[PDB]
């Protein structure tokens, strides 16, 4: 309730970690120049891109 | 993460103590202790009827 | 404690999966290169005699 | 290069520490230390019943 | 997680090195005036070019 646990700081830490992760993802997308670097980014579209690259 | 924070809040509210309430209680109990000390110091002096006997 | 350790374990699993996906990206790349090589080899301008396709 | 980056991320998440959480814990422990110091300073003064004897 | 390792910068460094290498290859191809300066560029086509030069 008072000392042993400070829940506001925990919530703030969570949100801070999430924001840092999102900024890191954006940095990856900007440095790479591609919007899809992993399949977790977009599954339907990775396959399409690979087939289109083969066709090109 | 959400569940851990919520259960941490619950456990804190269950087991941890509020400093202000315990401070209040501790000050109250100290004041009562001092009062009882003075009362006992008086009660020990109350039975003095030696002036009945001697003079 | 279990929830925090499970968060840790989930992050470890994410790291493993990222390793495997990074492994397969180069598979994609060299497969594209191999397809390009086959499409070039497929034409009859190339001679088996003077070692055009063996390279 | 890809594998080295992924394993570096994994090793960082395993062994390296988050500054914010340890800062939180350190501030908490300092506050608790100060509280215990004050409580001990009080507890040392609590046993004073010399006014029973003298007057 | 926070200080000892900065993975976004590593990824950015990788991509930067790759882009520099590609630009250097393009500079080589532009200064030389030839599309195939090594056999790694194109194996089937180096041989054809050499035979055609001999015939010419």
């Amino acid at each position: 309730m008072r000392i042993q646990h400070n829940i506001a700081a925990l919530n703030t830490h969570r949100n801070l970690a999430a924001n840092n992760a999102a900024a890191s993802k954006n940095l990856e997308k900007l440095s790479s120049g591609f919007k899809i670097n992993r399949a977790g980014d977009d599954a339907a579209g990775l396959a399409i891109s690979e087939k289109m690259r083969g066709q090109i | 993460g959400t569940s851990a924070e919520n259960l941490t809040a619950a456990e804190s509210r269950i087991r941890d103590t509020d400093m202000a309430a315990e401070m209040m209680a501790f000050t109250k109990n100290n004041i009562l202790t001092q009062a009882a000390q003075s009362m006992l110091a008086q009660a020990n002096q109350q039975p003095q009827g030696v002036l009945q006997l001697l003079q | 404690s279990g929830l925090n350790m499970a968060s840790k374990n989930s992050s470890d699993a994410i790291s493993l999966i990222q390793t495997a996906e990074g492994g397969l990206n180069e598979t994609h790349a060299i497969l594209q290169r191999m397809r390009e090589l086959a499409v070039q080899s497929r034409n009859d301008t190339n001679d088996e005699a003077t070692n055009d396709r063996s390279n």
